[PDB]
């Protein structure tokens, strides 16, 4: 099981997540106080990349949904077998990806082969005029409920940067819980840090 | 030089109003008839603490400039400050911890805050 | 399906009637039936004891075909089927394909049938006489979904039809009652018995 | 062209609706006003039979779309060629009929040999336990503005009563915009009268 | 389809380039053409000049096979092509079947095409060097759909491959470019150029 | 009987507020640099008595207890007071047809008014 502990390296990256409200059905949200994002199936999740030097051409970020709980570390992050065989393609991502990226032509999707599991890959490009941050919109493709692939089961995805070569530059991971009330599921889950 | 304002509008604007809040008396008590006198045997069962204190909410505290924000744990502490000085004794509630110096909801879960000086 | 099978009443000059078991409405039941709207509902995996009251005996070779269909009209195309995460589980009890929503346990002479025209899932059983005592032949029945399972049957009631047949296949008998599948029976009859009284 | 007047008769035969709200994006609405049902493409259209008498079984309710402007009335109220070839039928309608049903497994669809329209036939039921009227869920399957079929020109919803010979013994008809947009549809047709 | 055809820019030993008319951005322009996008933004049943600009002049018997592919990658199997709703309309220039998203007028000699691999619409003209002062020899292209309709294009943007060809059929050059066809060409011109920036 | 109010709060409510919504002075005028004083050539132009008097929005007039809506035109004739009486003539505007009994969005399109006695 690849490793979930937070690697800055000397690049200073760091995710950045919009500052989104926690109504009923939002489409993305993430908590600072648990690292946790909340959001839906095939919808859109901007994730910031906040780095402090710019790294060379040919950098790629890797991102990879791990199970949280050590128990279930031996399962893939898989989608259902259900969700497997649904007509939700984008065109470029096989049917078993739980994680997914828009707005973006060059992505790459691997199923790495010694360790069986589901990578998504984007190119990194600079920020903008004007940015700070390079914003990777990303598509989770399954609830954790879904039976035969989370089956609730609180997950981290890992987002990782690579050059062309493969070795770690640096990691950082955040907990998701996908399922159909993201603000909602956040607020229980605030209620579950805030003892009594 | 001029412009020397005999002052009007500073902290003696709390101290003045004594009809802008206080006064929000109702359900008035018309002609009344429903009254039965008895004897006093059942007890009293004042309420708690505990609803008298308000459980913070996640999404407030946005508009809400921290003189309210500081003042609303002063509303929560002034009805405590009569309750383990004279009165019925009641337990500290759960959220009176964060009555701290950041904010309520702080990041503790999910270290590796940003290696720095 | 294209010819969907009939869902009306058959009593047959053989007085082929269900009877089902008088159980409690608890909380986690394995299996009860409602009276009031025909209705049977269960879990998955579990034995559903159907009972075959008849007014005469059938002759030698006689079979009971059970099958179920939706109850609602604008899904009476879709075959009621297993879940594709159901359908790739490891629940076979060595006699059923893994598609197959009902399932018969307790006999070791049960058929399952995907038929080539009204391309759906039958289950049969041989039928027994009832025994010394008894009135009726129980029939264990197994259902491998419950009502909510997406890709499958998806929130929509289902009706069950239970026929007689002789070993050529002409019908002899038909009753049909609602199913309505889901982790609660017990319940799950409580809320639709709330839904009468209106 | 089938007549669109109001037909009593001595059964008492008068549509009900649902009085539902004008949100934006309601899935079935209805103006007293002018007697127009506002709603969407392959929705649940709840009509609800308000009779004065029980009729005798076999009898049966027939739906037909006509236009309301008389230019048109040659034309046949027909799926556009678009729609036509979809994949969107319920297993029991033809791909050129506009009007559908729902919840009902003795549904008949006509192309009458004569006028060549389109027709719905369900058998009336009588009102259930505590119910006065049997409520019909009617499913359009074209807008209005669809090009080849209605093309922005408003239709009539004839709800005709027959028995099983076909006599004709009541009939009521409404107006129907078929849009995207049926509740704020409604709005811009009530501004229209004030 | 069935491979589809490369979109990819051939410019070829010809010097085969697409040239186009500086038109105005108004609201309801007959035919405009964006530099920084390369993409064509027309109307139904209006002419489309495409002038052609090549560094040497070609053989005679060569021809210009014009072809409507759909830019995004999750649509390329389905063909491009008219709507079941325009494929019924009497709209045609007695040279067309009415499937055909492209057209070609002012041209006696127009050929058209369903091509038996790729299952597709193919448009030729035969080239004709440029005129007297000319530089370019301008084809009016029609196109008799636009991109939002419902069983065609159904809101996919498409590109419009240009291919060059002699009588025999092998490739001389090809130039690819985008095409919104809407009602408002001019205008759909400027909300895509405030997508640029 | 008893509660012979010694009345406070009749009619002189409107008469005594004087600072609750005219009061109403604002961008001020600082330290004032932009100055250039000049020959008067240029005219006037008052602005108009149509962007002064409103037009009806449609939706409106619902929460709007009709003391409030009977003064919106007592707005737009009390400003108009002055304007037919001393000072520069406008014309009437559009609006002031519905400044009538029932209502300004009264039906006259589509008669059949429900035959009756
Ligand atoms: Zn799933
Ligand atoms: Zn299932
Ligand atoms: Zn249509
Ligand atoms: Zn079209």
């Amino acid at each position: 099981v690849p490793s979930q502990k937070t690697y800055q390296g000397s690049y200073g990256f760091r995710l950045g997540f919009l500052h989104s409200g926690t109504a009923k059905s939002v489409t993305c949200t993430y908590s600072p106080a648990l690292n946790k994002m909340f959001c839906q199936l095939a919808k859109t999740c901007p994730v910031q990349l906040w780095v402090d030097s710019t790294p060379p051409p040919g950098t790629r970020v890797r991102a990879m949904a791990i199970y949280k709980q050590s128990q279930h570390m031996t399962e893939v992050v898989r989608r259902c077998p259900h969700h497997e065989r649904c007509s939700d393609s984008d065109g470029l991502a096989p049917p078993q990806h739980l994680i997914r990226v828009e707005g973006n032509l060059r992505v790459e999707y691997l199923d790495d082969r010694n360790t069986f599991r589901h990578s998504v890959v984007v190119p990194y490009e600079p920020p903008e005029v004007g940015s700070d941050c390079t914003t990777i919109h990303y598509n989770y493709m399954c609830n954790s409920s879904c039976m035969g692939g989370m089956n609730r089961r609180p997950i981290l995805t890992i987002i990782t940067l690579e050059d062309s070569s493969g070795n770690l530059l640096g990691r950082n991971s955040f907990e998701v819980r996908v399922c159909a009330c993201p603000g909602r599921d956040r607020r229980t889950e605030e209620e579950n840090l805030r003892k009594k | 030089m001029t412009s020397q304002s005999s002052v009007i509008s500073n902290s003696c604007v709390t101290m003045e109003r004594l009809s802008h809040m206080m006064e929000r008396a109702w359900c008035s008590q018309e002609s009344a008839l429903s009254e039965e006198e008895e004897d006093t045997t059942r007890p009293l069962e004042t309420v708690t603490f505990k609803d008298v204190a308000v459980d913070l909410t996640q999404e407030e505290w946005e508009q809400m400039k921290p003189a309210q924000r500081n003042l609303y744990r002063d509303v929560m502490l002034e009805n405590y400050s009569n309750l383990v000085t004279v009165g019925c004794q009641v337990t500290k509630p759960d959220v009176i911890f964060k009555l701290q110096e950041e904010e309520p909801w702080v990041m503790e879960e999910e270290m590796f805050g940003r290696h720095c000086p």
